[PDB]
């Protein structure tokens, strides 16, 4: 398999800007390489076949350059609507192989986000399950560390976390961590605490609540 | 108009077996190659397999060498991808692909993809189909910001992908943040759909959690108070 | 007044970027892959062509050959069908009338002209393939954008030799003559099949005439694409030669000069069958014209 490596795996540029992807191969491919382009709940989007070729209808912006194993997509300037995720791909070799695919952001001014804890239902716990759920709102950039401390302990290994698109209307993430312990384990200690650090912080800001109270 | 509609997908056991279907229209369906991409949930393209104008060749990744089977109908514009034996791994959404071909003093094509379909779910585990749990993440006044409050609504372990959550039947949108689901070590979905709304709402505007589950029919409403 | 030969009938598919003739190599594009082994004589970077360029395209028309065989059993069907419709004595010995006989015609015609396309469905794949393979072998050449075009026009100097060899004009007057004593005759029978209460020879002509009139139009369109292949390479030499262009541009140059020798080279080889197929359906109309009009009694 002829893998291909696209760092830098992400790139948080402005419109106006110039974006410029790279693209690496394990082994040469010649000239044979192809650039997509893909939004979140869309199909992909050819937009560059062979290097250097634009496809029908895509904007004259997006130039292609390269050659061998090193590969480059440039983008003169950027345009609210070229932001989205762009993977390479190679037609060589059999066994066809994507690249690992960078998303551009929107950079935006440093933003703190608004954490919030919510301690397990009374409904849930009279099942078995206990859910606490740490909530980072509207943050930039996306980069943040979710720590999960009960009794002062540094908890790892029991907590699932998700994430969101940017925003459309500010530019921002979003997470959630749900820490799931047992009902038995969850009755045993008392304080619960969710501990963020973010670049918009000065110092970790720390979201706890005591059982039954 | 020139599109591709893929059909066929669900929900299998390892070892089950689905045929998907992909039917072209627009074009002519015998001049083109086509191809089979797939995408794992929060992962990247993998190319699954390829079929030439007149089936005069076959091509298939490894990991479904042996497993997969491709077939077209030009007489019924359409394209098969016969799945066998599947595995876990193979859980992804399934997009029907047409190659690129050029027509100029010759016809010549290459193997890159410029036209897509909108693509099945194709989800592979021994889990069966579950309902999901809602349960209220309510809001407190110790856990209020400055003027802001968030309140939420857990839906907790259900099977399979996916889920609609809306709140007060589509009345509050704006705030809304309904997370991407996890998969539990139990191999069961679980998400949370949060909201941040004024402090001051809190007591005097309602709050209703609308979930949807359409692989088991299931809808919940549940009033998050405070 | 019977025909030993249809090789005559051809099909195009879809695309219309296929022609299949009976005559080999059955596809122009099995020229234009001759051409491109003698373009890789010049190249260094690509000399390995003259070993795989032709075990590949062999192949390909040992296949082409043995798709059109298959459909001899059919060949043979309508051969047999239309010495009947020809023959109003060979037509005097079945016992079913002519119209039920004609649809015979029809519908195993195109059977037998579907036939030659159905067996070659995946030689038109296989075609697109080595197209590719053609294409994507240019990419080794040592250049960017200071490609040679010394080859280029040396091709073309050769090809305007080899062009002048066919007498154009020759085959232009030909079928302009019989055209106009092709037409002369179809007119004529709808004015004069009334005077004389004769249906067997006559029905007999307009079938000959109805054939004759498909040759026709098959001749008269490989006149034009090998004038046009003419004319245009012509333009090429007496165009600007500019020493140095793009890799692209070469790859559209050796397919677009590669492409006009095929067509004429097809086209040449399809014209002296046509002729030699008009005049053999013109001599039976002309014969049972004089049956019609040598037994005034």
């Amino acid at each position: 398999e002829i893998v291909l490596t696209q760092s830098p795996a992400t790139l948080s540029l402005s419109p106006g800007d110039r974006a410029t992807l790279s693209c690496r191969a394990s082994q040469s491919v010649t000239t044979f390489l192809a650039w997509y382009q893909q939004k979140p709940g869309q199909a992909p989007r050819l937009l560059i076949y062979d290097v250097s070729n634009r496809a029908t209808g895509i904007p004259a912006r997006f130039s292609g350059s390269g050659s061998g194993t090193d590969f480059t997509l440039t983008i003169s300037s950027l345009e609210p609507e070229d932001f989205a995720v762009y993977y390479c791909q190679q037609r060589s070799n059999w066994g066809l192989t994507f690249g690992g695919g960078t998303k551009v952001e929107i950079k935006r001014t440093v933003a703190a986000p608004s954490v919030f804890i919510f301690p397990p239902s009374d409904e849930q716990l009279k099942s078995g399950t206990a859910s606490v759920v740490c909530l980072l709102n509207n943050f930039y950039p996306r980069e943040a560390k979710v720590q999960w401390k009960v009794d002062n302990a540094l908890q790892s290994g029991n907590s699932q976390e998700s994430v969101t698109e940017q925003d459309s209307k500010d530019s921002t993430y979003s997470l959630s961590s749900t820490l799931t312990l047992s009902k038995a384990d969850y009755e045993k200690h008392k304080v619960y605490a969710c501990e963020v650090t973010h670049q918009g912080l000065s110092s970790p800001v720390t979201k706890s609540f005591n059982r039954g109270e | 108009e020139v599109q591709l509609v893929e059909s066929g997908g669900g929900l299998v056991k390892p070892g089950g077996s689905l045929r998907l279907s992909c039917e072209a229209s627009g074009f002519l369906f015998s001049s083109y190659s086509m191809n089979w991409v797939r995408q794992a949930p929060g992962k990247g393209l993998e190319w699954v397999s390829s079929i030439t104008g007149y089936s005069s060749e076959v091509f298939y990744t490894d990991s479904v060498k042996g497993r997969f089977t491709v077939s077209r109908d030009n007489s019924k514009n359409s394209l098969y991808l016969q799945m066998d034996s599947l595995r876990a791994e193979d859980t992804a959404v399934y997009y029907c692909a047409r190659a690129l071909t050029i027509f100029g003093v010759v016809i010549t094509d290459y193997w890159f993809f410029d036209l897509w379909g909108r693509g099945t779910l194709v989800t592979v585990s021994s889990a069966s189909t579950k309902g999901p749990s809602v349960f209220p993440l309510a809001p407190s006044s110790k856990s209020t910001s400055g003027g802001t409050a968030a309140l939420g609504c857990l839906v907790k372990d259900y099977f399979p992908e996916p889920v609609t959550v809306s709140w007060n039947s589509g009345a509050l949108t704006s705030g809304v943040h309904t997370f991407p689901a996890v998969l539990q070590s139990s191999g069961l979905y679980s998400l949370s759909s949060v909201v941040t709304v004024p402090s001051s709402s809190l007591g005097t505007q309602t709050y209703i959690c609308n979930v949807n589950h359409k692989p088991s029919n299931t809808k919940v409403d549940k009033k998050v108070e405070p | 007044n019977t025909t030993d030969n249809i090789d005559y009938f051809d099909i195009s598919d879809e695309s219309n970027y296929y022609l299949i003739s009976q005559l080999r190599p059955h596809f122009s594009n099995i020229y234009f892959f001759d051409e491109f082994k003698r373009y890789a004589s010049y190249h260094t970077e690509i000399k390995r062509y003259e070993d795989i360029h032709k075990t590949k395209v062999n192949s390909l028309l040992n296949e082409a050959s043995r798709a059109i065989g298959i459909c001899n059993r059919a060949k043979n069907t309508v051969k047999g069908l239309i010495n009947i419709l020809e023959n109003p004595q060979k037509f005097k010995t079945q016992r079913e009338s002519y119209d039920v006989k004609l649809r015979q015609y029809e519908e195993k015609k195109e059977a037998f002209r579907g036939c030659l396309l159905n067996k070659n469905r995946k030689n038109l794949d296989q075609i697109k393939k080595i197209n590719n393979e053609i294409r994507d072998l240019l990419e080794k050449l040592k250049c960017s954008q200071d490609c040679q075009t010394n080859v280029y026009f040396d091709m073309i100097k050769i090809y305007l030799v080899d062009f002048k060899k066919m007498p154009y004009e020759n085959y232009d007057t030909f079928i302009k003559q019989y055209k106009n004593s092709y037409l002369s005759g179809v007119d004529m029978i709808r004015k004069i099949e009334k005077q004389i209460d004769n249906p067997v020879t006559i029905n007999a002509i307009k079938f000959t005439q109805k054939e004759m009139g498909y040759i026709i139009d098959r001749f008269e369109y490989h006149l034009q694409k090998v004038k046009h292949s003419i004319d245009q390479v012509t333009a090429l030499s007496d165009g600007v030669k500019p020493k140095q262009v793009t890799k692209n541009r070469l790859k559209e140059y050796y397919f677009n000069i590669g492409n006009y020798y095929s067509i004429f080279k097809f086209g040449k080889d399809s014209l002296n069958m046509l002729n030699k197929a008009l005049i053999h359906k013109e001599k039976i109309v002309h014969n049972l014209l004089g049956e019609l009009f040598g037994h005034l009694e």
